[PDB]
RNA sequence: CAGGCCUUGACAUGCUAGGGAACCCGGGUGAAAGCCUGGGGUGCCCCGCGAGGGGAGCCCUAGCACAGGUGCUGCAUGGCCGUCGUCAGCUCGUGCCGUGAGGUGUUGGGUUAAGUCCCGCAACGAGCGCAACCCCCGCCGUUAGUUGCCAGCGGUUCGGCCGGGCACUCUAACGGGACUGCCCGCGAAAGCGGGAGGAAGGAGGGGACGACGUCUGGUCAGCAUGGCCCUUACGGCCUGGGCGACACACGUGCUACAAUGCCCACUACAAAGCGAUGCCACCCGGCAACGGGGAGCUAAUCGCAAAAAGGUGGGCCCAGUUCGGAUUGGGGUCUGCAACCCGACCCCAUGAAGCCGGAAUCGCUAGUAAUCGCGGAUCAGCCAUGCCGCGGUGAAUACG
């Protein structure tokens, strides 16, 4: 079997391949979102990182 | 050669049974006596409200009743008396050999 | 994905469409709303609109990328991203 | 859209994955119970009046 | 554990079989 | 809004089946859209006679059809006429052997659903709203009857604001079982929108 | 030559026959600690013939089905229990005070509706 | 939402006028829709050897009447639902009191889960509620004995398999059973405490059932319905997209962080359901998803079916691990016209966070909680870890 270092080398030009010709799972792995066709309005944190808390939206007084 | 009823009332199912088995009865010879089968229940559980109220319901269950008859001994005296006979309308009949 | 078992997928109404090219001598603006279609080695060197819900998106296609369906290679939504 | 969509739910369709179930009473395209042909609203409603013969409420 | 397809107990809970659960 | 249906809380005590047949999952749903399908068209037609019950009885490929309504001369029609016509017609949607009956109401004053329909149209007539289910009540209680309730909601009057009014005289047991109280809806409409009413007459317990 | 009694708890039932013998007990075709084997529970089940000193004296022949083993071990504590009254009434003082007459109706509990189980309510938050 | 289309329209019901009618076959263009098209044939009652000729099924076009609208108002509505709340309450009639709103009764003393009862009283009764009649579970009987059962016999390919039988188990319809009924004690009484019998004792456990009303509560998008509004379009058909987006934030859950555990092999014990382009025994091909075969069953018989935790044996040795199984590469399978956006599976490889969770916060009083598996409805398939159900194992604690 090819392993380690061959072995990812292998899977590198392979996620590279879908990223040049681009397709939607190259655009996928442009911006490091999942590319299995699960849900990013929540979760997704594997791929996604940790999250980067921002501002919501104020009320009323 | 045996008679079985389904329908969805027990007491009409079983009035009907009971006639059956009465009519063999008086004419000869042999009859075994109306037994239960066990009793197969649809139900349907549903949202009580029309519109989004989820944790409330309605159960409705819907039971096909079963009895088996079994007639021994044919004599086409029974044989004839059967096709000449009422049994209302909540029933089904199945008859073998 | 599709089992082998069938045959590969194209929605034949495409497929025409690139033949009837070939002969006469290619090429031609394709427009099609077939993503579903499979991309195929005959496709090669033309260019296919494929249309992503509000626009007919040109698309050249080339062997790395013959495997793959057009509609990979017109994104539905449009991103940019937050704030 | 409902009764060009109530009357296409019967035309019989050009997939057989595109057919579905319309509730025959009133044409509620969800909750549609394949026994009854009934939305699960209208289950309720000739339920509750006897028109679902041997049809009554389950307790237990 | 329930949530690993390659063994008994993740078949089982997905309720599928194969070489990690045969029939 | 809380309240079960009389009717449904009390199938198989004192209450049997508008439909009383039998069929299994291959025909079940057929069988039940010939049955509404035929009530429609019945209710429709005879809803001068006052239609009151609609039985359908069913064996194999025939079926019945037994009408309770309280003026049975308009349902029979000129020396047994009309009866054809709608059997004529109501084969003509079966496919089955239409055997059409009439059946008489005793007492019309105690059929909760001919009491809805009655105060129903004194509405649409424009009567006093208040007055009316008032005198449904009177007759109903007068007709020997154990207990009798009569309940409309909508806009009363034609006002802006919707309302409930209701009037009741001796007992109405709801939560009792073992009672036959016969209940009714009529939908009654007006210029101004739709009313309801509901009857309830308690006819007796067992 | 055999005495009988029905055992029930808990959708398990059984089927028990009571006749002298060294004391040895049979379940479903099997031996009884073949049977009940790595259950520490299952001495309870031959435990009604102790309150009544016949544990030598009878062998038992016993069918059980339904519910588990645990529920049909409880169920043959009733039948031994029914058989041996059967034997003679005046075991059922000495049988009764200990309880082994009655039979437990607790069985499991309906689960409802807007629940997650019986009585397991969802978890509440307000907002 | 974008684009291509239709205009009496996809649909109802009456009216003219023409083809002529039907209907089943196509064909060109096109993403389809649609547009343009080309086949064969209709009796009726009939004047009819006849040339013929029109009446009325339904089709088509033209032209009207009308259709269509998930467009708006739940602050116009019916209906149905949530909720306070299964809470112990809300009232009426006549009488009495008050100028009057209103009061009395419904307050009081005792009792109960209860406006449940008991005693008292200018009140005496009565209704909607409570309880009871209904269903499931627990004991026993009756009636039944196949497709279910096998105690004792006879065979026995050792499987209730056959004769045999319905005892038992069970199935499922009808009954019985519990009433503080009996004993003691305290009580004015109602009841309370206790005891015996008994499967069950103080509503035996659980369900179904939800008062007058409240929240201008929810639903015009299930339906119904007033009013407002659109009419080569706010109607209709189609192709594709979107509802599946993602810097973020919340709820409800699933799977875990491990040794009271994980794994492989072997071996047991359920219940409720479902099943004729359905469930699929068994055979063979594939590591496998599956595929080809191919019996049985319209099903207490045939099948989904193995229940799983458990029990037995061995492995792992405290490690981000043989814990965990996310993510990603690759290769396959099946449903489907079609799995790019956006299906579920299977296999090889990958093997992330996570070492028990800050402030805070949830559920449950017993066969409950915890934990373990099973089925169904919807459904081609399925994003179900959801929901409604079913059994298995089975706690801890309540001083107050
Ligand atoms: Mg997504
Ligand atoms: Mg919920
Ligand atoms: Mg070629
Ligand atoms: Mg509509
Ligand atoms: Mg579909
Ligand atoms: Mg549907
Ligand atoms: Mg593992
Ligand atoms: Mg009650
Ligand atoms: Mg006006
Ligand atoms: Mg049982
Ligand atoms: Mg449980
Ligand atoms: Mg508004
Ligand atoms: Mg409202
Ligand atoms: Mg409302
Ligand atoms: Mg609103
Ligand atoms: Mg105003
Ligand atoms: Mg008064
Ligand atoms: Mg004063
Ligand atoms: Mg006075
Ligand atoms: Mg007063
Ligand atoms: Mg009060
Ligand atoms: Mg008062
Ligand atoms: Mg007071
Ligand atoms: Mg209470
Ligand atoms: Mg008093
Ligand atoms: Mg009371
Ligand atoms: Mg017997
Ligand atoms: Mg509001
Ligand atoms: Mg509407
Ligand atoms: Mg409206
Ligand atoms: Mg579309
Ligand atoms: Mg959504
Ligand atoms: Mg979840
Ligand atoms: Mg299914
Ligand atoms: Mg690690
Ligand atoms: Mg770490
Ligand atoms: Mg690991
Ligand atoms: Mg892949
Ligand atoms: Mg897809
Ligand atoms: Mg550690
Ligand atoms: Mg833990
Ligand atoms: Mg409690
Ligand atoms: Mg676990
Ligand atoms: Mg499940
Ligand atoms: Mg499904
Ligand atoms: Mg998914
Ligand atoms: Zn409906």
């Amino acid at each position: 079997w090819k392993l380690e270092g061959e072995l990812r080398a292998e899977v590198a030009a392979n996620i590279k391949r879908l990223m040049d010709i681009g397709c939607y799972r190259g655009l996928r792995h442009r911006r490091g979102l999942p590319v299995r066709g699960q849900r990013t309005r929540t979760n997704a944190r594997t791929r996604k990182g940790p999250r980067k808390t921002v501002a919501g939206k104020k009320k009323a007084p | 050669i045996r008679i079985k009823l389904r329908g969805f009332d027990h007491k009409t199912l079983d009035a009907s049974a009971q006639k059956i088995v009465e009519a063999a009865r008086r004419s000869g010879a042999q009859v075994s006596g109306p037994i239960p089968l066990p009793t197969r229940v649809r139900r349907f559980t549903v949202i009580r409200g029309p519109f989004k109220h989820k944790d409330s319901r309605e159960h409705f269950e819907l039971r096909t009743h079963n009895r088996l008859v079994d007639i021994i001994n044919p004599n086409r005296k029974t044989i004839e008396q059967l096709m000449t006979l009422d049994l209302p309308t909540g029933v089904e009949i199945e008859i073998k050999t | 994905p599709r089992s082998l078992k069938k045959g590969v997928f194209v929605d034949d109404h495409l497929l025409e469409k690139v033949l009837e090219l070939n002969a006469k001598g290619e090429k031609r603006l394709i427009k099609t709303w077939s993503r579903r279609s499979t991309i195929v080695p005959e496709m090669v060197g033309h260019t296919i609109a494929v249309y992503n819900g509000k626009q007919h998106v040109p698309v050249y296609i080339t062997e790395n990328m013959v495997g793959h369906k057009l509609g990979e290679f017109a994104p539905t939504r449009t991103y940019r991203g937050h704030g | 859209a409902r009764k060009a969509l109530i009357e296409k739910a019967k035309r019989t369709p050009k997939f057989k994955v595109r057919a579905y179930t319309r509730c025959v009473r009133c044409g509620r395209a969800r909750s549609v119970y394949r026994f009854f042909g009934l939305c699960r609203i209208c289950l309720r409603e000739l339920a509750h009046k006897g028109q679902l013969p041997g049809v009554r409420k389950a307790s237990w | 554990g329930k949530g690993d397809r390659r063994t008994r107990r993740g078949k089982i809970w997905r309720g599928t079989y194969g070489k990690y659960r045969p029939r | 809004g809380n309240k079960i249906h009389p009717i449904g809380f009390r199938l198989g005590i004192t209450r049997d089946w508008e439909s009383r047949w039998y069929a299994g999952k291959k025909q079940y749903r057929h069988l039940l859209l010939e049955d509404q399908r035929i009530r429609g068209l019945l209710e429709k037609e005879l809803y001068s006679a006052g239609l009151a019950r609609v039985d359908i009885e069913r064996a194999a490929d025939n079926v019945a059809v037994t009408v309770h309504v309280a003026k049975p001369g308009v349902v029979i029609g000129r020396g047994g006429e009309r009866i054809r016509v709608l059997r004529e017609e109501l084969a003509k949607l079966t496919g089955k052997n239409v055997a059409l009956n009439v059946q008489e109401v005793q007492n019309p004053n105690l059929s909760a659903p001919l009491v809805a329909q009655r105060v129903a149209e004194q509405i649409e007539r424009r009567f006093a709203v208040r007055r009316a289910i008032k005198q449904a009540v009177q007759r109903v209680m007068e007709s020997g009857a154990k207990g009798a309730k009569v309940i409309v909601s909508g806009r009363i009057g034609g006002a802006e604001q919707a309302r409930t009014e209701w009037a009741a005289q001796g007992r109405v047991p709801l939560h009792t079982l073992r009672a036959n109280i016969d209940y009714g809806f009529a939908l009654a409409r007006t210029t101004y929108g739709v009313l309801g009413v509901k009857a309830y007459i308690f006819l007796g317990e067992v | 030559e055999q005495y009988y009694g029905t055992g029930r708890r808990k959708e398990a039932v059984a089927r028990v026959f009571l006749r002298p013998g060294n004391g040895k007990v049979t379940v479903n075709g099997q031996d009884f600690n073949e049977y009940f084997q790595g259950l520490v529970r299952a001495v309870a089940a031959l435990e009604p013939l102790r309150a009544v000193d016949a544990l030598g004296h009878f062998d038992a022949y016993i069918t059980v089905r339904g519910g588990g083993k645990s529920g049909q071990i409880d169920a043959i504590k009733l039948g031994i229990a029914r058989a041996l009254v059967q034997y003679n009434p005046d075991y059922r003082a000495k049988l009764k005070p200990l309880g082994f007459l009655t039979r437990d109706a607790r069985v499991v509990e309906r689960k409802k509706y807007g629940k997650h189980k019986a009585r397991r309510a969802p978890q509440y938050s307000k907002r």
